[PDB]
């Protein structure tokens, strides 16, 4: 069969974890906010000419239950490291997480990607390059994504597909 | 005079049975008032044919969104939203009736029910009421939830008001 991979959606509240999953696999964007409590997605793709079936859990981003998100990156391939591109405090939470990550998994070197969402909102305050420098410094790619206009919404989860691959 | 309020609970259109909460009017007076009155259904609108959206078992009940009966939306007799009435009360076991919210100051008109202790939730949600009879009818209400809490049949409040 087609090779799987397990996918993790993570960042704080309201950065668009869950408009950016909807959109890959439904192709249609939620206006309205209903916060995630946990929710898993299988879609078959096809990436650099090889098909493959991305398995996707989509996490809550509430800090109250930061302590249980560790079976799951335990349990997780490849992780979607998602901040808003108008929310400082999301572009800043994004270092606990891979922080969290990184200790979980005990190795530097996991499969991440930085994506910047929302792109598509003029009230911009995380700049494309404050973010393009914090993601070399962790040696990960970086993308802009829209879950409203889905710019860089495959672009984003067939990158961690990517990274995946030259990790395995 | 603690105000009392019932649902009639029924699954895919069938009845379950009579829930009936006391509300804490004499600590949280407006937000006992808002699920009165919309209980009622005086203003206009209110619970009455809404779905209880989210069921985790072990944990709550949640439900009251009548304006998009998606687990996203309800409003308030006072607004689409008003703010943390005051945290006296807590999360001290199953029948706790509890404000759900989005963050501080977000009360709407979605609401849960405890099954269990959920202390955590203490001084974040605003606690107004607790069960007066028909503890069962919740603790039967669980086996249709799950553990994201999507329910496996459609739990509706049939019919709901105020009791003398
Ligand atoms: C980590 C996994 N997780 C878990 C969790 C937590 C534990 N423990 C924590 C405590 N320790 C001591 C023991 C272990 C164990 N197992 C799980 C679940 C079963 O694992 C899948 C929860 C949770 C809540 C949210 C997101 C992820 C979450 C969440 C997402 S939005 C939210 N909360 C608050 C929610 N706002 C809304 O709906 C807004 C839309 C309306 C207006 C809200 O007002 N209410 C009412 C109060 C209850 C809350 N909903 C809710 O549903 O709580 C679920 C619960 C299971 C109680 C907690
Ligand atoms: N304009 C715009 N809005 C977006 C975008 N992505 C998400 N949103 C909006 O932002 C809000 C929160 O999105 P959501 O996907 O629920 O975020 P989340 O990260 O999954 N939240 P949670 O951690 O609670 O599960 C929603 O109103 C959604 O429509 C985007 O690219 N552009
Ligand atoms: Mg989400």
């Amino acid at each position: 069969s087609m090779t799987e991979y397990k996918l993790v959606v993570v960042g704080a509240v309201g950065v668009g974890k869950s408009a950016l999953t909807i959109q890959l696999i439904q192709n249609h964007f939620v206006d309205e906010y209903d916060p995630t409590i946990e929710d898993s997605y299988r879609k078959q793709v096809v990436i650099d000419g090889e098909t493959c079936l991305l398995d996707i859990l989509d996490t809550a981003g509430q800090e109250e239950y930061s302590a249980m998100r560790d079976q799951y990156m335990r349990t997780g391939e490849g992780f979607l490291c998602v901040f808003a591109i108008n929310n400082t405090k999301s572009f800043e939470d994004i270092h606990h997480y891979r922080e969290q990550i990184k200790r979980v998994k005990d190795s530097e070197d996991v499969p991440m990607v930085l994506v910047g969402n929302k792109c598509d909102l003029p009230s911009r305050t995380v700049d494309t390059k404050q973010a393009q420098d914090l993601a070399r410094s962790y040696g990960i790619p970086f993308i802009e994504t829209s879950a409203k206009t889905r710019q860089g919404v495959d672009d984003a989860f067939y990158t961690l597909v990517r990274e995946i691959r030259k990790h395995k | 005079v603690n105000p009392t309020v019932f649902f009639d609970i029924a699954v895919d259109g069938e009845p379950l049975g009579r829930v009936s909460f006391e509300l804490f009017a004499d600590k949280v007076p407006k937000t006992a008032e808002n699920f009165r009155a919309l209980s009622t259904g005086e203003k206009g609108f209110g619970y009455k044919g809404s779905c209880f959206h989210r069921i985790i078992p072990g944990f709550m009940c949640q439900g009251g969104d009548f304006t998009r009966h998606n687990g996203t939306g309800g409003k308030s007799i006072y607004g689409e939203k008003f703010e943390d009435e005051n945290f006296i009360l807590k999360h001290t076991g199953p029948g706790i009736l509890s404000m759900a919210n989005a963050g501080p100051n977000t009360n709407g008109s979605q609401f849960f029910i405890c099954t269990a202790k959920t202390e955590w939730l203490d001084g974040k949600h605003v606690v107004f009421g607790k069960v007066k009879e028909g503890m069962n009818i919740v603790e039967a209400m669980e086996r249709f939830g799950s553990r994201n809490g999507k329910t496996s049949k459609k739990i509706t409040i049939a019919d709901c008001g105020q009791l003398e």
